């Protein structure tokens, strides 16, 4: 099935995915396109941060929905 | 004066302060503590984050019983937020959105009104009316997770993709509890909200190597993606992407973004013939640094009394209006007007 990404400066991109995909695989998939490190992003769905270890059924994540790549400001 | 009291910076924790005081200023959150209403929603049984909830109730109704010039320390409330969330564990410098989204996660699940989470099927709903099928979307979530922070954080999201060769536009209804912007790049005379509103509402092209598959065409087809707001949160909390797209090494974008205090009017981005809101600011959290580190601060508007305070830590002092729009916001809370 296909899910999309809100990306960092306006653009959306596409990916195949199957419910079982962890949040690793997808993260895999958006470097693949984006060049942005697994270790670098957060994605955001329905209010979630996804977390790795967990597939994107357990988030009930169906097809077409949009997943919100966001990066960090860390702060003291 | 009350709600004035700062809170104790513990080790890099500002990135938490800053939040907690734009959610102690958060007046309807406020108020569900103060009343201690969130006792009646808590769920029975021995619960691992019982905890959270309460300590985070205890602070906010110990900053709004404070003196000016009082400073609270949320030692015990730290405990239990990184025991709900083990990432947040230590004294490492943080990104206040994701602290955000994982403490309104856990304040969310444990006064869920919800107890026993249906499982729910996926259904065809083709023959349903474009707003129909959102409001049956949105029941379905309802009927998962129904909180008082809930309440005040969760809108609804259409998103609408048409095939270019069929004309079918595919319909998904996917909830939000914030926004995240991207940030315009060739705005003149000046970046404003609205830009970064309009990037993130933009008719996307997918083409190429995004092209979707249309189901009707039966192959991949270039599409166009559209988001558009279909229901609206009683407080709508705008998360500016500040971060550059770098496959190297990521830069902080520190473009001024024109946001108002008053009167934002999101019209433009309602779903077609759906009713629009207008909000107010009440509250910014500031970055000061790069994308690995820095300092956080919050402005905060105190509820019916109007005035603004910058909090820094232990620090609470007073500044003008004119003070509140800075280059250094990253997190924007409004609430609805009038
Ligand atoms: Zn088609």
């Amino acid at each position: 099935m296909q899910i999309f990404v809100k990306t960092l400066t306006g653009k959306t991109i596409t990916l195949e995915v199957e419910p079982s995909d962890t949040i690793e695989n997808v993260k895999a998939k958006i470097q693949d396109k984006e060049g942005i490190p697994p270790d670098q992003q957060r994605l955001i769905f329905a209010g979630k941060q996804l977390e790795d270890g967990r597939t994107l059924s357990d988030y009930n994540i169906q097809k077409e929905s949009t997943l919100h790549l966001v990066l960090r400001l860390r702060g003291g | 004066a009350q709600g004035l009291a700062g809170l104790r910076n513990l080790g890099n924790t500002c990135f938490m302060n800053s939040i907690l005081q734009c959610l102690s200023n958060t007046r309807e959150l406020r108020d569900y503590c103060l009343q201690r209403l969130y006792m009646r929603d808590l769920h029975h049984g021995s619960n691992a984050h019982t905890a959270l909830v309460e300590e985070f109730a205890k602070l906010i109704q110990t900053i709004w019983t404070s003196s000016p010039n009082d400073v609270v320390s949320p030692s015990e409330f730290k405990t239990q937020i990184q025991r709900y969330a083990p990432r947040f564990v230590g004294y490492n410098q943080q990104d206040a959105q994701e602290f955000l989204r994982f403490l309104l996660d856990g304040l969310h699940n444990e006064v869920n009104r919800v107890t026993l989470r249906p499982k729910s099927n996926p259904e065809n709903l083709d023959h349903l009316p474009d707003d129909e099928k959102g409001r049956q979307m949105w029941r379905k979530y309802l009927e998962r997770e129904d909180s008082r922070i809930g309440d005040l954080f969760v809108g609804q999201l259409k998103s609408s993709l048409t095939c270019t060769d069929c004309g079918y536009c595919s319909t998904v209804f996917d909830p939000f509890w914030d926004l995240s912007l991207p940030i315009a790049k060739r705005g003149y005379p000046e970046v404003t909200l609205m830009d970064c509103m309009r990037l993130f509402t933009k008719e996307d092209v997918l083409d190429g190597d995004e092209k979707p598959t249309c189901c009707r065409c039966r192959g991949r087809k270039r599409c166009i993606k559209k988001f558009s707001i279909q229901r609206f949160p009683k407080i709508l909390v705008l998360h500016l992407k500040r971060f550059s797209e770098s496959r190297i090494r990521t830069s902080k974008l520190t473009t001024f973004v024109n946001f108002p205090l008053r009167d934002l009017d999101l019209r433009e981005f309602a779903s077609e013939n759906t009713n629009h809101a207008v909000y107010n600011l009440y509250a910014v959290s500031n970055h000061s640094g790069t994308t690995m580190g820095g300092h956080y601060t919050a402005y905060c508007r105190s509820p019916g009394t109007g005035e603004w305070h910058t909090f820094n830590d232990s620090s609470v002092t007073p500044m003008s209006s004119s003070q509140v729009r800075t280059s250094d916001a990253y997190l924007l809370f409004y609430e609805l007007a009038s």
